């Protein structure tokens, strides 16, 4: 009776770095920050990108995506009202394929944030995604999409 | 590719939208969202066959694949385009790499396997048990691409080994060790499975002890 | 019995500060040499860089 109403397989989040925020009609999937850090912190004043996918649940739509801004002044370049029983893919997560030579509306709604606050990988930073339906804090992580190991200096025994 | 994306979408729409809802978002309490899982996850999971899954239980078992390599690639490309994420390795031609994933070093691969893989699988990649109905399966069926993608995307209750955590060279070494341990003949006779104490004790008690008792019954006299 | 100290739900906590390791004291006093030089002054050593900007 591992197959009962509470089963391990069904109640599993995706094995992805981005968090999931189902609150609100539009569901946020694989929401993370591309913020390549060269040191302990990503210093304020540097622009890091905000990846996620906004999937519409209802066909009756919530395609506004008004502000979705928090501490950092997230700006949505090439903003569009995409979600209509479909996906709004704000950016290009590492490994993303354009899927066609051309493109629609230039960039596909790329969200970029001027930090105004140090951030580091491993921490969770709250972002308030607000559609016309409602607002939800998501606690976005920092994800190193596909970058390999940065060479750490060799150690001199002492 | 356009036609590859279209084929992946058509397969997805008539295979999994009931549990990975259309738009790749997950159906609450039936399946996780596939945004960000990537092409490697799709390749491993569908090729091992786990994904045409017909039950929600402790663990999704392996099974014959429901799609051929071309359809696996179509589904993987569709999922990668929708979400974007890790990609399965490929060789010079374009096919999923099998021999290229055999790392040169096998001692290093074995050390890494013992530190990370044997934790649950086995000393030599036989299966292992887990908490509640789960289990780490035997690795002898997995091919190098399947092992590499299993590490790349933690399939289920398995830690997700990123390239940063296990550089592709380390993963190639682990793949080499897995294949070598799986394809290596047991020196010293029939390795009874791969577990020493339990299969060895059963074989003692059944083969050696029944032989000894039967010989004793032959020599002696019932009374 | 159960372990005396467990289950502190309250006090959510705070993010650890950036570690600032102290230099090894006389115990592990060994340290890398910063550069040997005559140093006929307060001391500069055998290491000195500079950036000429515009
Ligand atoms: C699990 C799998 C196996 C685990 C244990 C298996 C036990 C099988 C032993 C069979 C031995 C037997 O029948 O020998 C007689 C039988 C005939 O020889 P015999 O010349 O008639 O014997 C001289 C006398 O007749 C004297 O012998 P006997 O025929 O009068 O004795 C018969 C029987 C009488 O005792 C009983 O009736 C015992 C019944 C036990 C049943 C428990 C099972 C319940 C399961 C339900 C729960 C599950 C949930 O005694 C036993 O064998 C006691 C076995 C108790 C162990 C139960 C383990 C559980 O032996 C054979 O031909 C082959 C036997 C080979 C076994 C070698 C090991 C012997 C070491 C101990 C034996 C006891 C000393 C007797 C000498
Ligand atoms: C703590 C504890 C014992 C918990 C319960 C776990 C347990 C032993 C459960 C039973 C295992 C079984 C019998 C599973 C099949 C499903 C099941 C329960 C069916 C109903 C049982 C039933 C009433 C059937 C009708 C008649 C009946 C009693 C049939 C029993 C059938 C069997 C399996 C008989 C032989 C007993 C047997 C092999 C038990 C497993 C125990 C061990 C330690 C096997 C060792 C062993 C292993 C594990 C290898 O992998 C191996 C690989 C290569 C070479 C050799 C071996 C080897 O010897
Ligand atoms: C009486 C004295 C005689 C003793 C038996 C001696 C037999 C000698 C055999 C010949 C020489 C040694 C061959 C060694 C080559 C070799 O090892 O043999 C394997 C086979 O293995 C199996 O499957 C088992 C096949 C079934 C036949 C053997 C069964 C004998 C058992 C019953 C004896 C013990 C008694 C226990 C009693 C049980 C009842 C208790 C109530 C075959 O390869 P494979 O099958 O592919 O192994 C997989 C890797 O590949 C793959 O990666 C790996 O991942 C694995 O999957 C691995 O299995
Ligand atoms: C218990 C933690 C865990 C560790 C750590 C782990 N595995 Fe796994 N592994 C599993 C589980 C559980 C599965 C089954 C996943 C599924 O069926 O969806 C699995 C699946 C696999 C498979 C698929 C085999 C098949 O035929 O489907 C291979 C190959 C594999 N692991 C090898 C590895 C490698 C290589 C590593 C690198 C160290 C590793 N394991 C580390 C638990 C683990
Ligand atoms: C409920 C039946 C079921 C169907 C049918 C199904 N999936 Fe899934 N899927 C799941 C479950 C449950 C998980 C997570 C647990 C697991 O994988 O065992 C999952 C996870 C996945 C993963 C891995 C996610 C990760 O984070 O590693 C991929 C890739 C995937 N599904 C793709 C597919 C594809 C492609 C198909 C159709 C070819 C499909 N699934 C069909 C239920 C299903
Ligand atoms: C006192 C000893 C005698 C028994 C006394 C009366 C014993 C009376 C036993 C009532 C049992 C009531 C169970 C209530 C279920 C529950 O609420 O929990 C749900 C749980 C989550 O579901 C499960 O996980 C599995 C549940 C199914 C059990 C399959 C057992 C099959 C047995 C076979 C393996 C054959 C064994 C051979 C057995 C051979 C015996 C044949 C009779
Ligand atoms: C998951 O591991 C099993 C799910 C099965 C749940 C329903 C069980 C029905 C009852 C079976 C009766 C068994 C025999 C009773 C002996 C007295």
């Amino acid at each position: 009776c591992s197959a009962g109403q509470i089963s391990q397989t069904t109640t599993q989040e995706p094995a992805v770095n981005g968090v999931n925020a189902q609150a609100g009609q539009v569901s946020l999937r694989n929401v993370h920050l591309r913020a390549p850090q060269q040191t302990d912190y990503v210093e304020p004043g540097t622009t890091v990108e905000l990846l996620f996918v906004a999937a519409n649940d209802s066909t009756e739509s919530n395609k506004l995506k008004s502000i979705t801004s928090d501490v950092g002044e997230v700006t949505l370049t090439g903003d569009s009202t995409v979600p209509a029983d479909g996906v709004l893919i704000v950016g290009e997560p590492d490994g993303q394929i354009q899927a066609v030579e051309n493109a629609e509306a230039a960039d596909a709604v790329t969200a970029e944030v001027e930090l105004t606050k140090p951030i580091t990988n491993g921490l969770l930073y709250d972002f308030t995604f607000t559609f016309e339906d409602g607002e939800t804090t998501v606690a976005v992580p920092i994800s190193a999409g596909e970058q390999p190991r940065r060479p750490v200096p060799p150690a001199g025994p002492g | 590719q356009s036609a590859l994306l279209r084929t992946g979408k058509q397969l997805f729409e008539t295979s999994c939208v009931s549990c990975h809802g259309a738009n790749l978002q997950g159906v609450p309490d039936r399946g996780p969202s596939l945004i960000g899982t990537g092409e490697a996850a799709v390749y491993f999971q569908v090729s091992t066959g786990r994904m045409p899954a017909m039950r929600g239980e402790a663990q999704a078992p392996s099974k014959p694949p429901h799609f051929d390599e071309s359809q696996i690639d179509a589904l993987g490309a569709y999922v990668q385009a929708n979400g974007g994420g890790p990609t399965v390795p490929r060789d010079d031609h374009g096919a999923v790499a099998q021999e290229s994933l055999i790392g040169g070093d096998v001692a290093r691969g074995g050390d890494l396997f013992r530190l990370n893989c044997a934790s649950c699988h086995n000393f030599t990649g036989k299966g292992g048990a887990l908490s509640s109905g789960k289990y780490a399966p035997d690795l002898g069926d997995a091919n190098p691409a399947q092992i590499y993608t299993a590490m790349l995307t933690g399939p289920q209750n398995m830690p997700k080994f990123s390239d940063r955590q296990l550089t592709p060279d380390e993963k190639r070494d682990i793949v080499a060790y897995v294949r070598e341990s799986a394809e290596t003949p047991s020196y010293g006779g029939y390795g009874l499975g791969g577990f020493g104490p339990a299969p060895e004790g059963m074989a003692m008690w059944i083969i050696g002890m029944v032989a000894a008792i039967g010989v004793a019954m032959w020599i002696g006299s019932r009374a | 019995c159960s372990p005396p100290g467990e289950t502190a739900s309250s006090e959510p906590g705070t993010t650890p500060a950036i570690w600032t390791g102290s230099p090894s004291p006389a115990a592990p006093s060994g340290e890398d040499h910063g550069g040997g030089h005559g140093a006929g002054a307060a001391g500069a050593g055998e290491t000195l860089t500079a950036e000429l900007k515009t």
